[PDB]
């Protein structure tokens, strides 16, 4: 699952 | 520290040059030196700190995942080299956590900065948890949860539900619940509650804030779709 | 600069 | 050295894993350790060594060019950081040239390896020349020329005009003439005669060798059509 991209 | 003899302003200047040159290890080292001067960071500066170390740890995490994939498919060499990258990754996470504990979190002068740093603490314990095992992993998971939860408590009291830092914290905490803590129910409940409470206030926002907030809401939505 | 051998 | 206790074969295996993980500094360190075992490198191993250091110095060169451009448009910070990157770049080139002179360049080699390593020597002196000034630049430029010229002499006597190592040498020596030595006419002449002599012998090659040779011929033509 992706986390915040920045 | 290797940067102890350089002026704070020179370190910030060189961090920005390093970013332009895509020299992220240098950027991180310059920002570490700036933090260790002992003064609070501006919003621009703590973004520089976050970007620098995210690029460094991101490259290590990607390399670790490549090596772990080769290892799982499979002499001792693959494991040895995976462990070498793992140890370097753990070193960078320990460095970031050290900056946050000494003393960025306690010196943070407003709630937004405090939440930013406690979220970061949860994130870097989370990156440690991805490669940890056994009792150490359990301790790391509890440390991540405690940091995220303290950030949650502050953001609920001090920030509106559409605030992008609050939304990003909820996003990463819910990823922690699902991917690390094997608590999908908590991940879903957190993402859903965050999504709904932000949606209620979208109409009060400017055009740019609406775009900001719905951007992170869509990140919550993508995770909910995967999860539900 | 002019490109050199890429390997 | 830190690799002295590791088996040669384990170093080569880990260089290949580092390549898959795009960890080129690690890859170069493993290949350096393998060279230091004192056995001659195979064709495959020479390519690993070259790819590793190409990628390390490539990133340094790109960063140096960014910082030098910023410096030219313009406190001491830009110069200081450009000098830092420059010194690290020079250190890597010195490492490579040291490996070549101490371990790899020999009188009693096969033509393929002798040309490969002398070309590499020319390349790494060329990278030093990119950042050198004044008379120091003059001696570095002549060191690159001498290494390329010896490689050229061997390649014309011992290799066919389609040989990909011979072609890549001519490509880089021509780039040296154009970009470093202020000799664009010689650069153009060398690229043209090399291309034409390879063209004439393509009919002798298998499908596989034809692809290897024509790919480098196409690079020669790209530079010729850029330059003319
Ligand atoms: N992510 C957290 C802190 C740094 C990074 C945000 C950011 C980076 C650079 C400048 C400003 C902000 C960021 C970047 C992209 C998307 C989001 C949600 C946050
Ligand atoms: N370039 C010089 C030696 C290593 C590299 C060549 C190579 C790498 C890996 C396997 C085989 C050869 C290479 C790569 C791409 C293009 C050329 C012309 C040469
Ligand atoms: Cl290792
Ligand atoms: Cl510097
Ligand atoms: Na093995
Ligand atoms: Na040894
Ligand atoms: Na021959
Ligand atoms: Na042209």
């Amino acid at each position: 699952t992706p986390s915040l991209p920045g | 520290g290797a940067m102890g003899s350089m002026e704070r302003a020179s370190l910030i200047q060189k961090a920005k040059l390093a970013e332009q040159a895509e020299r992220y290890e240098d950027m991180a080292a310059f920002m570490k030196g700036a933090v260790e001067k002992g003064e609070e960071l501006s919003c621009e500066e703590r973004n520089l700190l976050s970007v620098a170390y995210k690029n460094v740890v991101g490259g290590q995490r990607a390399a670790w995942r490549v090596l772990s994939s080769i290892e799982q498919k499979s002499g001792p060499e693959v494991r040895e080299y995976r462990e070498k990258v793992e140890t370097e990754l753990q070193g960078v996470c320990d460095t970031v956590l050290g900056l946050l504990d000494s003393h960025l979190i306690k010196e943070a002068g407003d709630a937004e900065s405090r939440v930013f740093y406690l979220k970061m603490k949860g994130d870097y314990y989370r990156y440690l948890a991805e490669v940890a095992t056994g009792d150490d992993k359990k301790r790391i998971i509890d440390s991540a949860r405690s940091a995220y939860q303290e950030a949650m408590d502050i953001s609920k009291k001090e920030m509106p539900p559409t605030n992008p830092i609050r939304l990003g914290l909820a996003l990463n905490f819910s990823v922690f619940h699902y991917e690390i803590a094997n608590s999908p129910e908590e991940a879903i409940s957190l993402a859903k509650t965050t999504f709904d409470e932000a949606m209620a206030d979208l109409h009060t926002l400017s055009e740019d804030s609406y775009k900001d907030s719905t951007l992170i809401m869509q990140l919550l939505r993508d995770n909910l779709t995967l999860w539900t | 600069r002019t490109p050199s051998l890429p390997g």
